[PDB]
């Protein structure tokens, strides 16, 4: 079979620098009959059905990502990142004009590389809703940091679960590429208040270390 | 609101004097007593041409617009009747019911009734003439401009009480020209058959006789078509349904001949894999022929053996049977994953015209040794048992296609139910023509399918479906004759059509046809 | 480019049924072999199947042959949508992709030649496990307190639970601020559905100035609302 | 590059003879008089 895949899954270039986002076939992509390159790269947004706009492996749509974009190579295919790796950081992948079975991707993405730089930690009890918090206890919060790299820590009932916390995460929160979520220690629903402690925490790769606070349990 | 039009919105046809004399025309016209449209402003149809009037006294109306859009996504005519001259523009205009860029163009230059027609390249006529609703009284409108502007007019609008639209039919027209080469009086042909008459004589006065008009001619009411019953199908439907569908390196085939080929039913195929008709389109090939169709079939892996068509390049086509650029002609394809493979899947047949690559099972393809007779690592046998997985969808599975190109392969010639008794067209196989088709009891020979007249002219038909005779009778038509009165006594008339039966157009059914607004009589004169 | 839309989003579950719909026009609809574009939110979408949209003539990929189905509309500038006995990845969005036209002159179903690769997308009609928990009322009020709340790390936010849309109508933030996307949707989580333990930065005033929202529900959830939190 | 043609050259008038003439592209031959006609305004 064809099996059109993606290499990558995300880049981490630097700020006016280049780097490709990767993909290949198996095999034989630049079909017998011309070598006419049975394949081209979708880009667009994340989660989205695919739309071709680095064209027939060798082309380019009407103002199509044009830096961000690229080419065939064999079996194989990259689209570009040359000064792209923000605004122009698309969900990419190559996928074919070869068979039925042919198709996109994963939407592997174009983007700045980013550190692991420390989160905002902090001690945090819950609210006074305490009783029914559950998963909220030891709150803690992070930015400025790449995307999977700073996180909240379960120092709740004194566990110490630096980085490791029950969390949200989503989009940007920095210009490296980097982005933002939240976490707490994992608790029953009066749990939250009901621990031994209710100190908290949070860590980053790039820290010298976790850091953190105490607090009483569901203290407020 | 609507009213009678009476005799106005004759012009000045062209440009030419013309002494006392009645001159023949043909132009667009307001139709006499037609109804005008009254108004009491919206945009409206200029269709062919438009005649309008008012009675303004304080020069209510002041000007219009022409167009298609009347807004800026196209240029537009403007006109207005500015205090000072008449005004005119063709800019791309953008404005509301009235404005209170393109100008290719531009030119300068209740006692009463105002009066125009518009024309289109586009010209103008009018007349400015007292009155007391239009009046009953007949004047003709002098020529007012020309201009060469050759603007796209279908709508138009009023600039600003009571005003007249009415649209200028094609028309003949008589017209009375006269000492000072004016216009004094005119006849609208097409009106009635007083006015046919006037005009066939090229005359106002028209004395006490009979006189031919025109022809009456029954149309054909609508078109029956008829061929025998469809029988003997093509082969196709055994071709589709072989389990046994052939390998493509043993390639297989058959001439499809004396056939009714019955490709609309593979035009709406919604099982059909693919098809890949590089002759006629399947709507057409429907409905084609040929001497025969030369059908043949091949099965291989799908995306390999999707290089099978005319004047293609793939490589497990040149391994199995590629065409030559000659081979246009139909195509269709099945999903052969779902029956046609084996537990090897693609395994169970030789892979990828008919052997016309040169190819066999023997040594074939590689100059790596001098072609010593075995079929493996000597001299390579390309089309071994195909790749195709069977657990893979017909891509990447196995696929099996077939196709054919182009006296004897005739697609179904399908056929209305037949009518009678009314003046139709009719096809029955080659012979067309257009007639009242009739029950007949004239018997005629088993292998004979049609009458004959003495003159060496259609004269009926056996019915291809329910071998009926029927007898033909052309269309009725005849002469239309106009007796009438002198002018001089009496504008009454009344109209005969000769030959004709009463049924086919007061009235009486005369020995010479059907005469109408004549009362008969049992007096004698 | 092509006439590309998607429609009919709602909640699907795995072994359950499913409903959609898409927008087509022109060569994608008539003269070419579209695709049926979708995926988990994880990712950018992938053919369920291939369909030439005027009498619909369709082959489908392998891991989706049973679990969606899809139907010929062309003429009516559309392509409908279905399925039963869906995928693991229930949740999955899906729209119409615009196949390019056939590259020669062959009459008939084009399904011989191109694959799920397409000019246009219908940007995707989204989705949600609907064995996943329906609701989103529940929530869980936390945020940083006096070691970063009126100062250098302040944040607005709580938890939340049981949500059938990872989007939440409370914010994590009350509304006053919401620095960076640490306001975080809530994932699939321990909760029977989507949860969240979510904080954005906030005023450096105090924890009422950093005030919070929990509700994990957004309008698909039925229970969409700014319900409270606080941080300490 | 009908709204700019160049220019429409001419004679003078010739009558009593029998002439060729173009008036308008109006072509004939004949002796051209002077005549009492009432021609309209446009004509
Ligand atoms: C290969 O054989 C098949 C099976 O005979 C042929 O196609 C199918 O033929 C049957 C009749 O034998 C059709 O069924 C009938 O359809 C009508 C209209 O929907 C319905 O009212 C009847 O109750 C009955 O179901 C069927 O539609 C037709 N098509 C398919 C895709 O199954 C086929 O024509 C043969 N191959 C060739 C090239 O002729
Ligand atoms: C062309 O095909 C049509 C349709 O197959 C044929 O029509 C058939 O015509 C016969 C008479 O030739 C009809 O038979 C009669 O049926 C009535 C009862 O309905 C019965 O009272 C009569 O004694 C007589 O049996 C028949 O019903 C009719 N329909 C069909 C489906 O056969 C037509 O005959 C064919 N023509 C030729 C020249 O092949
Ligand atoms: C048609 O022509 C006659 C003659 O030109 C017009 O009648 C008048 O004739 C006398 C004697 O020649 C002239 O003094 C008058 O000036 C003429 N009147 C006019 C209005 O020209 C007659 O009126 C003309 N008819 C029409 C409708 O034009
Ligand atoms: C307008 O035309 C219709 C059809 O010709 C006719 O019935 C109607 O009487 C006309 N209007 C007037 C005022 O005669
Ligand atoms: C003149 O015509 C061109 C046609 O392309 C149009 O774009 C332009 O806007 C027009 N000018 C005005 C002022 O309408
Ligand atoms: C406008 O006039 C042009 C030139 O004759 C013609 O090609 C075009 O079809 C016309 N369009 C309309 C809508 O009148
Ligand atoms: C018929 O024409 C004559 C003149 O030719 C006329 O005097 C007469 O009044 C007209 N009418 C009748 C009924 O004779
Ligand atoms: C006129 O047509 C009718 C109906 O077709 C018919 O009955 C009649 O015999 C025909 N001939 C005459 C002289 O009426
Ligand atoms: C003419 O004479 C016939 C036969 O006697 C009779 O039926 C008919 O009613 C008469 N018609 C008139 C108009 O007198």
């Amino acid at each position: 079979d064809i099996v059109m895949t993606q290499s990558p899954d995300s880049l981490a270039v630097s700020l006016g620098e280049r780097a490709t986002i990767n993909c290949r076939s198996s095999q034989s992509v630049l079909y017998s009959s011309n070598n006419e390159n049975y394949l081209a790269w979708y880009q667009q947004k994340p989660g989205q059905p695919p739309k071709l706009l680095i064209y027939w492996a060798s082309t380019r749509e009407s103002g199509i990502p044009d830096r961000f974009s690229g080419s065939g190579s064999g079996t194989d295919f990259t689209l570009t990142i040359s000064r792209l790796q923000a605004e122009d950081v698309a969900v990419y992948y190559c996928q074919q004009y070869y068979s039925l079975p042919r198709t996109f991707g994963q939407g592997t993405k174009v983007e700045i590389k980013r550190t692991v730089a420390a989160p905002s930690v902090f001690i945090f009890p819950p609210s006074d809703e305490q009783l029914k918090s559950g998963t909220a206890s030891v709150v803690c919060l992070l930015n400025n940091f790449y995307p999977r790299e700073a996180k909240v820590q379960w120092k709740v009932d004194n566990a110490l679960q630096s980085g490791n916390s029950q969390e949200s995460v989503t989009e940007q929160d920095s210009k490296d590429s980097t982005y933002s979520l939240s976490s707490t220690l994992t608790l029953s629903k009066a749990d939250y208040e009901k621990h031994k402690v209710y100190a908290c925490e949070v860590t980053h790769q790039g820290l010298s270390s976790p850091v953190t606070k105490s607090f009483n349990r569901g203290e407020c | 609101a609507y009213t009678n039009s009476f005799t106005r919105g004759v012009y000045y046809p062209d440009k030419v004097f013309r002494s006392s004399v009645l001159h023949s025309t043909q132009d667009l016209f307001l139709p006499f007593f037609s109804n005008v449209t009254w108004f009491h402003n919206p945009v409206l149809p200029f269709n062919d041409g438009v005649y309008f009037a008012s009675t303004e006294k304080s020069n209510i109306i002041r000007g219009w617009i022409f167009g298609t859009t009347l807004d800026s996504k196209t240029q537009s005519l403007l006109i207005v009747n500015n205090a000072t001259n008449v005004v005119i523009k063709v800019c791309e205009f953008q404005f509301c019911n009235d404005p209170f860029n393109n100008c290719t163009f531009e030119y300068v230059s209740f006692k009463n009734l105002r009066e125009f027609v518009f024309k289109n390249y586009f010209k103008i006529y009018s007349k400015h003439t007292p009155i007391n609703d239009l009046p009953q009284g007949f004047s003709a409108l002098e020529p007012l401009v020309d201009l060469p502007i050759g603007i796209n007019i279908t709508r138009f609008q009023t600039l600003l009480a009571a005003y007249y639209v009415g649209y200028l039919q094609p028309r003949t027209f008589l017209l009375k020209y006269n000492e000072n080469g004016t216009i004094t009086d005119a006849v609208d042909c097409a009106l009635d058959p007083l006015s046919e008459t006037k005009c066939t004589l090229k005359s106002f006065t028209v004395e006490k006789g009979i006189y031919q008009t025109s022809n009456f001619r029954v149309q054909p009411t609508e078109s029956i078509v008829r061929f025998p019953n469809i029988t003997n199908l093509c082969p196709f439907g055994e071709v589709f349904n072989a389990t046994r569908f052939a390998s493509v390196y043993a390639w297989n085939r058959k001439r499809i001949s004396n056939c009714v080929a019955d490709y609309s039913v593979l035009y709406n195929s919604a099982s059909f894999s693919t098809f890949k008709c590089y002759g006629v389109s399947p709507t057409k090939l429907n409905d084609l022929c040929f001497t025969n169709v030369y059908a043949d079939s091949f099965v291989i892996r799908g995306d390999e053996v999707r290089q099978i068509a005319p004047g293609q390049t793939g490589k497990i086509a040149d391994y199995n049977y590629k065409l030559p650029d000659d081979f246009t002609g139909c195509v269709i394809a099945w999903n052969s994953n779902n029956l046609d493979s084996k537990v090897g899947g693609n395994y169970n047949y030789l892979y990828r015209k008919p052997f016309e690559r040169d190819i066999s099972e023997a040594i074939y393809q590689a100059g790596s040794t001098p072609c010593n007779g075995v079929e493996g690592y000597n001299c390579y046998f390309p089309l071994q048992s195909y790749g195709f997985q069977p657990t893979n969808g017909v891509g990447y599975q196995p696929y099996r296609v077939v196709v054919l190109s182009f006296a004897t392969v005739c697609g179904p010639k399908k056929s209305t139910n037949l009518v009678k008794n009314k003046c139709v067209n009719f096809n029955f196989n080659g012979l067309t023509g257009t007639g009242v088709l009739t029950e007949s009891n004239k018997k005629f020979l088993p292998f004979q399918q049609f009458g004959r007249d003495i003159a060496d002219t259609t004269d009926a038909v056996r019915d291809p479906q329910t071998l009926e005779i029927l007898d033909i009778t052309p269309c009725s038509f005849g002469g239309v004759s106009v007796i009438t009165p002198g002018t001089n006594t009496s504008n009454e008339v009344a109209v005969l059509y000769q030959d004709v039966n009463c049924t086919e157009v007061n009235v009486f059914q005369t020995r010479a046809g059907c005469l109408i607004g004549a009362e008969h009589v049992n007096n004698s004169y | 480019q092509v006439q590309l839309v998607q429609s009919g989003a709602e909640v699907k579950k795995p072994g359950a049924s499913v409903q959609v719909s898409c927008q087509a026009s022109a060569n994608t609809f008539t003269n070419h072999y579209i695709h049926w574009v979708r995926q988990a939110p994880g990712q950018g979408l992938e053919w369920m199947g291939i369909i030439y949209p005027t009498g619909g003539n369709t082959i489908y990929a392998q891991g989706f042959q049973g679990r969606v189905t899809m139907t010929r509309d062309t003429s009516l500038n559309t392509i409908y949508l279905e399925l039963s006995s869906l995928r693991s990845e229930d949740t999955a969005v899906y729209y119409c992709a615009r196949d390019v036209r056939v590259d020669d002159s062959w009459s008939g179903y084009d399904l011989l030649s191109g694959g799920t690769y397409f000019d246009y997308w219908g940007q995707g009609t989204l989705v949600t496990v609907s064995s996943a928990s329906t609701k989103g009322p529940s929530v869980f009020p936390l945020a940083p307190s006096s070691k970063s709340t009126s100062g250098g790390t302040a944040a607005l936010g709580c938890l939340v639970k049981d949500y059938f849309p990872e989007p939440v109508t409370v914010s994590w933030n009350s509304g006053a601020l919401t620095s960076g996307v640490h306001t975080f949707p809530a994932v699939l989580q321990s909760s029977g559905l989507y949860s969240l333990s979510s904080v954005v930065t906030v005023p450096s005033s105090s924890l009422g100035t950093q005030t919070y929202i929990c509700n994990v529900n957004h309008k698909p959830s039925n229970t969409k609302v700014d319900k409270k939190v606080e941080p300490k």
